């Protein structure tokens, strides 16, 4: 996995790009995941000019003369099969070709040697050939290449034509070729041997090694394209793709001509994202623009209101932000046209590129930087890409372009200014105009109507309009899912929000507010290929969400242009009234748009007594639909006015299916209706108007963010959810492109829901709404999964042993009716009952019980340790979660009393990770999403966190404390293998395993983890439980564990690898029905969790994250904890009931063991109800079964997985000196960028031998030559030292802890020390204790999360110190953008230049100042002398030389709590 | 507004037995309203709320409960009065120990039940005596005949449902004064006979006939009844 | 691949309910890939059956024309996606097909639902 | 038994450091020379030589939680219960065999009705 890409900056094409190519390649074998057959691979590919020379002398053999002008070189991939395909496909292109009265020189057949690609990947080999075009018309070239591209579309027209599968035109030009494959990456060059004359030559050269995500490959899907080299992957790859089929219908130029009707389907069907991204590069590119500009109008960098920028780049972003819908998401892009090379990176920054320059006019990038061999007397400088950034070079004029430059560059052309205010927005029009209401009764009815609760309603918008947030839930949800709710539910429960686990990490909305817009354009859809002031004339709104008074303003001033449609269907109406109201409204709409009018209005005010009103969601779904598949889209705005949408999920719903603008106006006349009788004290309505607006935008910046998608116009109409129980043809009809892997309730349950509302609400004399029991429990209705009878009855019977008790509790529990998914499968099998004594003892099934996480920070102490203690005491393992371990509990009680946790989590937070806390263990997990927080992490209150806690967390005591959203070292899967790479290695003898959350699209994934040698998946449901979440993500994030265990069972035992696994699930595990199911589903192992706290002592009050249990599970308060009730023997009694219930039913099926049932589907039945009404769902693509072979259905081994050496074996031999006697040892070595996390298995022997803190600092000390590979010295214990000369990749440092770690630049070496990076991204995650002294830059995230650590170093990137916590870091140099963002321990010294630091620092939690105390003086002078005696770095020594004034040129930064907490004032 | 973390449970108050002992009236004062607003601040809004499940007809009372810590006592008084008929009696006489307080989550946390049946009391006193209380007259009367047996809170409550609804009740009764037992079984030392004969006359108000001092064994029987009414009620 | 078979039962379904007839449900027919050589392992699809009610109260002839009609158009869509290897073996109502790349003596043991009375 | 005597002596961990239950009918000479540490409570009724030898260990005996049965009116344990046991405990529920509790020395056992000698 990696791109790179060589340019030789004068431009004359040589022997030595090519060749360090191929060196370059033939050093990424440590990236890609490893094959034990050693032949497989993931596909490769490079990417270089045509050697004229070559071709020329070839076809001169031939027997043609060669002629003088340029030749052109097509490389086709044909069946190989069939014969007769082959004769198809040549006479096509031949026709085609010769259509245009070119020249037809020959084909030739490439040899090459087959014998190296595996097995499973020469099964689906291409017929590789090409073919030789001349040019007899001497025509220029544009033209020529022009021509080559319209005969190259025709072509994939007419194949697609006949159905001809299996052939695709790699790269036809004249220019470029390109040799890409599904073998390895070193040996590219044994198996295209064309490679290897000394006449190939070429002045630039691309290439790319990809990181597949199945066990099957694909030849015509391997980088690099025909016109990019992407890595990376694309979140938004739905909305940008349905926006494009909807720009098609207007774009023309005259470049193309009558042929451009060739080119109206730009994005091809069944190619991947970046192949789409590929295709529409192109197709712009041949318009006429050059390739930095398409490339700064299709990712654009972020904007921001600051002042470091220039207002010509301000409005070169406005206008490309008008132009085109974005493409966001983790990308590295190399791309190149026929004259410039670009290379840049994403808005964001998150996938690393770093460079270097050399003397010999070579410039050589990269993801890694140690790849290619460069003496250190031949480089000048050496960069790194930030957010946005780019670099360019200019083959015409053989000149290298950095960013300011380019940029100025590319603002020179066009007067931007000139154009971009033609623009305007609605503040001022708003304003200036408005200058210039019902009866409670009716209120009631409507709301009635549609039915909104009165006790809930003022519970979840109360906050909003008060506080301005959304409330705050306490617990896992257990309501049923929608299609079995009995009572009306809205159409918005239906649908639910989609999260990335890992291909792409989200992004944090609260820290990262920068890269977040919310603006939206109105008028602005026009032609893509055109560029005049008209274009950037438009309204623009700041935010989607409009109050009535906007609104006013947006249609008064549309109007005539705007056209309302009616959106209700008579009451009396027959069966099919609803079909006949959709069918009406989109012939009404489609009418109005080509009647002239560009503006479409829905509204249902128009409801009473003899109407009722549509579904918002569905009206604007099949309006939107029909306008796209019309070809009519692209003329007209859509605006919605519903009259139900209260929360933000109801937003977020209605905005994805493809509305722009939307006005619940409802919403306004009761909060008015509420501020009238005087209940929100003495705010004035437009501050509540106000507060409530703000909550509004967060939320659905939140429900965004939660994907990784910081742009609001592409997430619009993109279709980003997921229906679970409507019909199929419904959603593929009137909806866009969304699965719904079970079918549900059609039309017709729909509008009897609608109808039977409207006549419980309109035919009545109704007074006060329901009291309602969604979110919490009512005698009304609203049915739970925890009432109070079931709570006492499984109290009692743990409490009194009897077990007859919990017979009666499992029967009362499940005689309730259906409310899961797994309510409606029953259980038959065809052999004889077996008398249960023949049945394994119960301990056996007991050991396969676990207790999953939680966090000591929710959870008080006692419950904690009597959790760990009873299941320690069973034999099971439990589980210690986020908040860490006292490590006083590292050892037993006197009394046989084993505190300890044997699983320990690796969460996205790295609170109390430590070298020690992950030698107490047996098996690692690591954290990615929970079922009920999928997106934004967990999170602890202020007033909870005490002083333990602050010593457990390494902490500020009295904060509040969040847990960044995404890894910050997981930000694609091979960050994901590089971290179990890391976590083996400094563990000798742990498991290692990963925690999903049930979802579409999870097979992928699930082979993605397969492949990155992992042990033990956890598929998590949808209603667990958790310590504190917004009520929303409770109700509306996730899916059933059902559909996730199915899903990655069937795909993991389709590729063969379901014997190198173990699957585990948890999630309302209640009784021994559930485990026995979910056994024979695919499961292996069972989480309980939620059941055990209600054993121990919990009533299910629901008010965790108030701090105030009553019974004493989850408080902090001394005096609630000792109102503990609980005693480790009450989950044992739990579990052996559990034992002996699966017992009971396994006797009475016919087996013997769970052994014998794991996978075993066909034991199952769906039986349904009768009169239900409900459209039957059709459960079959859960119970499908795929045979799995000779492979066991629950096949694995014994022992963890293997893994290979890295340098530390070589460190561990010649270091026993040391291990037998304590002598001090000094080693050196030679250390390549292919050596992974070097010096931590030395770390994990003398953690085990010693300790922690029981060698003196430089005991043991390494020197290292070249460049170290990513994640060097990963929890660098204290004892250890480690110089290394020259670069570290990235990670350097990771979970830092007592450690002392030196970079520099070698003496040869005729840089500047504080001018080159030396250090990449995220440097330091998680450190806890060490030094580090550093003599370079760094990239991104600098010393993110870090607390404790002592680090020095020279410059850095953006967000540097993002949520700091604790140690001291000293800046020298210029820093990056957004410095120091949610820093809250712990102080900064940045050495100030040019007094720009008050434009980049964020002054939310922090404080700025000049140096005051001498003593903090002479701390910083220590620091820097000890960094001056450490790398003898001599730009120090000159900041040290002349300290009387430059005393005054830092600037500190402390946090804004950490003031009053100190023990000597910095301020006089 | 959770309240139970630092205050104290505190019953309105208890007249000592040294003048207690000669009266006949109740023992209980009336809630003081400060003491009204303190005590409603003390339960915890409990999800899944064992209060109401235990109390048998399972009003909602973490809502009023709520209600009356911040005020809007009307609000409070109707939601309490629309699914419990006779409230100021019904949290005066029942058994409050074993039914509704007997299973509060702060008690069962041994921490002391919040008051709920002085609350009730409470609510029910003070919306009375300003007059938000209206006789549950129907409209469009319906037009049919139905008659209940014995004044007992059951009969009381079937005529009050009835005539809600639109019917045209009537009621017999043994003793001639009306209201079951409440006026002649349960000793006036528990419960004045005030409040329950302004609560009759309230049912009166509605439009429903008495045919006090009256006996289905010898004065009627059984198809005399019956063919005089649609359906007859029993609650002897 | 799982992804097209959700479009293809899609397909298949909202072209089906395009005429009024009622579905009742799938099914998975019980096969024992065992008896199935190398060759012919490396490219079987999955076999599916569907069933379908004639609630119109219509003639048998009319049924026919229409599921006729109904696989001529589910052809034409999934030929419009460029899917790959989907294949309605019989669709109707008076008979059915059981054909496949195993041998003729194995026949009986591939599909076991042909052992029933 | 003879691990933990091996490991910690006869008197190395205290009452009740490990526990067994059994479910069912035990067999003959449950809990031979148990040291004290051990705790053994079957549910059911045991068959003969029930207890022998026993020094410093623990026995419990007691029929299932849904018995119909009358606890002081029926057998549950067999004959010479406890022959030569030095010390620790044996509590029963129900009537025992002949020879109960021969040549006992130290061990404190208490049963509901017992046999001849
Ligand atoms: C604190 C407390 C104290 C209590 N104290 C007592 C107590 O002292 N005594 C007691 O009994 N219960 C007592 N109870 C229980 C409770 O008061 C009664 O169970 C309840 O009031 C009976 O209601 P009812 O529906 O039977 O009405 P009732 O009042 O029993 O209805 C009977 C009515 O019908 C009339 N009637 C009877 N026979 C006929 C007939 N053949 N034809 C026509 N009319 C007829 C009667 O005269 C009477 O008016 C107490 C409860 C509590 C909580
Ligand atoms: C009180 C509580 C605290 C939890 N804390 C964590 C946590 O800190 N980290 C985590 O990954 N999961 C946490 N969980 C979720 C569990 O790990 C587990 O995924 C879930 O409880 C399983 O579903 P269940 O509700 O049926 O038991 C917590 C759950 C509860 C109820
Ligand atoms: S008694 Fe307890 S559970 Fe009921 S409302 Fe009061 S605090 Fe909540
Ligand atoms: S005292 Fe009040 S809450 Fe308790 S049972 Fe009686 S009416 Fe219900
Ligand atoms: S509901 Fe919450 S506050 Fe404690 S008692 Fe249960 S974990």
């Amino acid at each position: 996995c990696g791109v790179g890409f060589i340019a030789a900056i004068d431009g004359k094409p040589r022997r030595s790009v090519v060749e360090k190519g191929i060196e370059a390649l033939k050093a990424v074998w440590h990236r890609g995941a490893v094959d034990a057959d050693g032949k497989t691979g993931d596909g490769a590919g490079i990417h270089v000019a045509v050697p004229q020379k070559f071709f020329k002398d070839h076809v001169k053999v031939i027997g043609h003369r060669a002629p003088d002008n340029k030749l052109a070189v097509g490389q086709v991939f044909l069946p190989r099969i069939s014969l007769d395909a082959q004769e198809a496909c040549r006479c096509i292109v031949e026709t085609e070709i010769l259509a245009f009265g070119y020249y037809i020189y020959g084909w030739r057949q490439v040899p090459i040697n087959v014998d190296i690609i595996g097995e499973k990947a020469n099964a689906t080999r291409p017929e590789i050939e090409q073919i030789i075009v001349g040019n007899n018309k001497g025509v220029s070239d544009e033209q020529f290449e022009l021509d080559l591209y319209i005969i190259r579309r025709r072509i994939e027209k007419a194949v697609k034509g006949e159905q001809i599968n299996d052939f695709y035109i790699c790269s036809l030009s004249a220019r470029s070729i390109i040799y890409k494959g599904m073998f390895l990456a070193e040996q590219l060059t044994t198996f295209y041997p064309d490679l290897l004359d000394e006449r190939f030559e070429s002045d630039f050269a691309i290439y790319h090694q990809r990181y597949s995500t199945n066990t099957f490959p694909t030849w015509p899907l391997a980088q690099p394209f025909r016109m990019l080299a992407h890595n990376g992957e694309i979140n938004t790859v739905k909305g940008n793709v349905n926006w494009m089929k909807a720009h098609e219908t207007r774009m023309e130029h005259p470049a193309f001509g009558t042929h451009m009707q060739d080119l109206k389907p730009v994005i091809g069907v069944g190619l991947s994202d970046s192949g789409s991204l590929d295709t529409v590069f192109e197709v712009m590119v041949r318009a006429g623009r050059t390739a930095p500009m398409v490339k700064m109008m299709l990712v654009p960098q972020a904007l921001t209101s600051s002042q470091t920028t220039p207002d010509n780049h301000k409005a070169l972003i406005q206008y490309c932000n008008s132009v085109m819908e974005p493409w966001d998401g983790p990308a590295a892009l190399a791309m190149t046209d026929g004259r410039w090379v670009v290379g840049g990176m994403d808005r964001n920054g998150l996938r690393p590129m770093r460079y270097t320059i050399t003397t010999d006019g070579l410039i050589i990038g990269g993801s890694e930087t140690g790849m290619v061999k460069i003496d250190e007397t031949q480089v000048i400088e050496k960069g790194r890409l930030g957010p946005g950034e780019m670099i360019a070079v200019d083959l015409q004029s053989g000149k290298l372009y950095r960013d300011r430059e380019l940029k100025d560059h590319l603002a020179t052309l066009k007067p931007w200014d000139k154009w971009v205010q033609n623009t305007t927005h609605l503040d001022e029009l708003v304003k200036t105009a408005s200058l210039k209401d019902m009866d409670k009764a009716e209120l009631r009815r409507r709301q009635q109507a549609f039915g909104l609760t009165m006790e809930d309603m003022e519970l979840i918008l109360h906050p909003m309009v008060e506080d301005g947030k959304e409330a705050i839930g306490s617990m896992g949800d257990d309501s049923p899912i929608a299609v079995l709710s009995d009572k009306y539910r809205g159409l918005h429960h239906f649908f639910r929000q989609n999260f990335s686990q890992v291909t792409n990490p989200p992004i944090d909305s609260l820290r990262e507010r920068r890269v977040m817009s919310l603006k939206t354009r109105l008028g602005n859809l026009g032609n893509i290929l055109d560029e005049d002031e008209t274009q950037t004339r438009l309204l623009q709104l700041e935010s989607p969400v409009l109050t009535t008074a906007e609104f006013r303003a947006m249609r008064d001033y549309m109007g005539d242009t705007a056209a309302e449609i009616d959106a209700t269907f008579p009451v009396d109406g027959g069966p099919e009234a609803l079909r006949d109201a959709l069918r009406r409204i989109r012939q009404e709409t489609e009418d109005a748009v080509r009647g002239g009018a560009t503006h479409v209005i829905l509204t249902d005010e128009a409801m009473g007594p003899a109407r009722a009103a549509i579904p918002a969601i569905l009206a604007t779904g099949a309006v939107h639909t029909h306008l796209i598949r019309s070809n009519l889209r692209t003329f007209t705005s859509l605006n919605v006015r519903t009259a139900e949408g209260l929360d933000t999920h109801y937003f977020a719903v209605l905005i994805g299916v493809g509305a722009t603008t939307v006005n619940a106006y409802l919403a306004q006349e009761a909060i008015a209706e509420r501020h009238r009788r005087g209940l929100f004290g003495s705010m004035p309505l437009e501050k509540g108007m106000a507060n409530y607006k703000k909550a509004i935008d967060d939320g659905l910046l939140k429900i965004m963010s939660k994907m990784g998608i910081s742009v609001i116009s592409s997430y619009r109409g993109g279709g980003n959810f997921e229906a679970i129980g409507l019909s199929r043809a419904l959603v593929a009809e009137h909806f866009p492109a969304m699965v719904s892997r079970i079918s549900g309730i059609g039309l017709n349950g729909i509008q009897k829901k609608v109808l039977e509302q409207h006549a419980t609400a309109y035919n009545e004399e109704v007074v006060a709404l329901p009291v309602g029991g969604f979110y919490r429990f009512r005698k009304s209705g609203d049915r739970h999964g925890w009432e109070g009878g079931v709570i006492h009855t499984l109290q009692q019977a743990v409490t009194n042993d009897s077990y007859t008790t919990f017979k009666k509790y499992s029967e009362q529990v499940n005689k309730r009716p259906p409310m899961q998914l797994r309510d409606l499968l029953e259980l038959r099998s065809t052999k004889a009952p077996v008398p249960v004594d023949e049945v394994e003892s119960i301990t056996a099934i007991r050991k396969r019980f676990i207790t999953p996480g939680m966090s000591m920070g929710a959870l008080s102490p006692e419950a904690h340790g009597t959790l760990n203690v009873a299941m320690n005491r069973i034999g099971a393992k439990s589980d210690s979660g986020e908040g860490g371990e006292d490590p006083a509990r590292f050892r037993p009680d006197k009394n046989g009393d084993n505190w300890n946790s044997a699983i320990k989590q690796v969460a996205s937070g790295r609170f109390g990770v430590t070298a020690e806390y992950l030698n107490q263990c047996r098996e690692l997990e690591i954290k990615v999403a929970q079922g009920a927080k999928p997106g934004e992490g967990g999170q602890l209150p202020g007033f909870k966190v005490t002083e333990m806690i602050a010593r457990l967390r390494h902490s500020t005591p009295g904060v509040m404390l969040i847990s960044p959203p995404p890894h910050h070292d997981i930000y694609s899967i091979e960050d994901l293998a590089q971290l179990i790479y890391d976590l083996k290695q400094i563990n000798p003898d742990a498991k290692v395993t990963v925690k999903l959350v049930s979802r579409s699209g999870i097979g992928t994934i699930a082979a993605g983890v397969a492949k990155a040698n992992a042990d033990i998946i956890l598929i998590s449901g949808n209603s667990g439980g958790t310590g504190a979440s917004p009520q929303t993500s409770i109700k509306f994030a996730g899916l059933p564990w059902e559909m996730g265990l199915s899903e990655v069972h069937q795909v993991l035992t389709l590729n063969r690898l379901r014997h190198r696994v173990r699957l585990r699930t948890d999630g309302g595990l209640k009784t021994g029905r559930d485990i026995v199911i979910a056994a024979m589903l695919g499961a292996e192992e069972f989480g309980i969790g939620t059941a055990s706290l209600i054993a121990m002592g919990c009533i299910m009050v629901r008010q965790c994250h108030s701090n105030t249990c009553p019974v004493g599970v989850c408080v902090q308060d001394d005096k609630l904890r000792q109102k503990f009730v609980g005693t480790p023997e009450k989950v044992v009694n739990l579990f052996t009931f559990l034992a002996e219930e699966v017992r009971e039913i396994l006797a009475g099926l016919g087996f013997r063991s769970l052994n014998e049932v794991i996978g075993r589907t066909d034991l199952l039945h769906q039986v349904s109800r009768g009169a239900e009404h409900l459209d039957d769902l059709d459960l079959n693509p859960r119970l499908a079964q795929v045979d799995p072979g000779e492979n066991a259905r629950y096949c694995t081994l014994q022992g963890r997985n293997e893994v290979p050496d890295t340098l530390d074996a070589r460190i561990v031999a010649d270091a026993r000196p040391l291990f037998e006697e304590g002598e001090k040892m000094q080693l050196a070595y030679n250390a390549r960028n292919t050596q992974r996390a070097i010096g931590t298995r030395l770390s994990s022997m003398v953690t085990r031998k010693f300790g922690m803190f029981g060698l003196q600092p430089g005991h043991i000390t390494i020197r290292l030559r070249g460049t170290a590979g990513q994640s060097l010295g990963a929890f660098a214990v204290q004892g250890i030292k480690l110089e290394v000369m020259g670069d570290a990749n990235d990670y350097v440092g990771k979970g830092l802890s007592g450690g002392t770690i030196v970079v520099r630049p070698t003496t040869s070496s005729p840089l500047e020390t504080n001018k080159n990076t030396i250090i990449g991204n995220t440097v330091l995650y998680g450190a806890t204790a060490g030094k580090l002294f550093a003599a370079g830059q760094a990239g991104e995230r600098f010393a993110v999360r870090n607390s404790g650590a002592t680090v020095v170093v020279e410059g850095c990137g953006s967000n540097g110190c993002e949520y700091m916590t604790g140690g001291t870091a000293v800046i020298l140099g210029r820093v990056g953008d957004n410095f120091a963002a949610g820093m809250t321990g712990g102080m900064a010294y940045v050495y100030d230049l040019d007094d720009s630091l008050p434009l980049y620092i964020n002054d939310e939690s922090v404080i700025f100042q000049r140096i005051e105390v001498g003593h903090y003086e002479s701390q910083l002078k220590h620091l820097i002398e000890e960094h001056v005696t450490e790398t003898q770095s001599r730009f120090a020594a000159e900041i040290l030389n002349d300290w009387a004034r430059e005393v005054t040129k830092f600037w500190q930064v402390v946090p804004k709590e950490m003031l009053n907490r100190l023990e000597v004032p910095v301020h006089l | 507004m959770l309240g139970f973390v630092h205050t104290a449970q505190r019953m309105p108050d208890k007249r000592p037995a040294a003048e207690r002992r000669q009266d006949f009236a109740e023992i209980y004062a009336r809630f003081s309203d400060e003491r009204a607003n303190e005590q409603a601040n003390r339960c915890s809004q409990c999800g899944v709320p064992f209060c109401q499940v235990h109390c048998p007809v399972s009003n909602n009372i973490p809502d009023w409960l709520k209600l009356t810590s911040e005020g809007r006592l009307e609000e409070a008084y109707e939601v309490s009065q629309a699914t419990n008929n006779f409230p100021e009696i019904c949290g005066r006489i029942c058994p409050q120990d074993r039914l509704c307080e007997g299973n509060c989550v702060i008690e069962q946390s041994t921490h002391g039940a919040v008051t709920i049946g002085s609350v009730e009391k409470y609510i029910n006193d003070t919306a009375w005596d300003q007059g938000w209380v209206k006789p549950r007259t129907p409209s469009r009367e319906l037009g049919l005949s139905v008659g209940v047996i014995g004044a007992g809170p059951a009969g009381l409550a079937a005529a009050e449902e009835l005539r809600a609804k639109g019917y045209e009740v009537h009621v017999y009764d043994r003793y001639d004064r009306m209201g079951g037992l409440l006026v002649y079984g349960i000793p006036g030392f528990k419960l004045e006979k005030s409040v329950v004969e302004r609560r009759v006359k309230l049912l009166a108000d509605a439009g429903v006939i008495y045919h006090p001092n009256f006996e289905v064994g010898r004065d009627a029987s059984l198809p005399e009844l019956r063919r005089k009414h649609v359906a007859v009620l029993v609650a002897t």
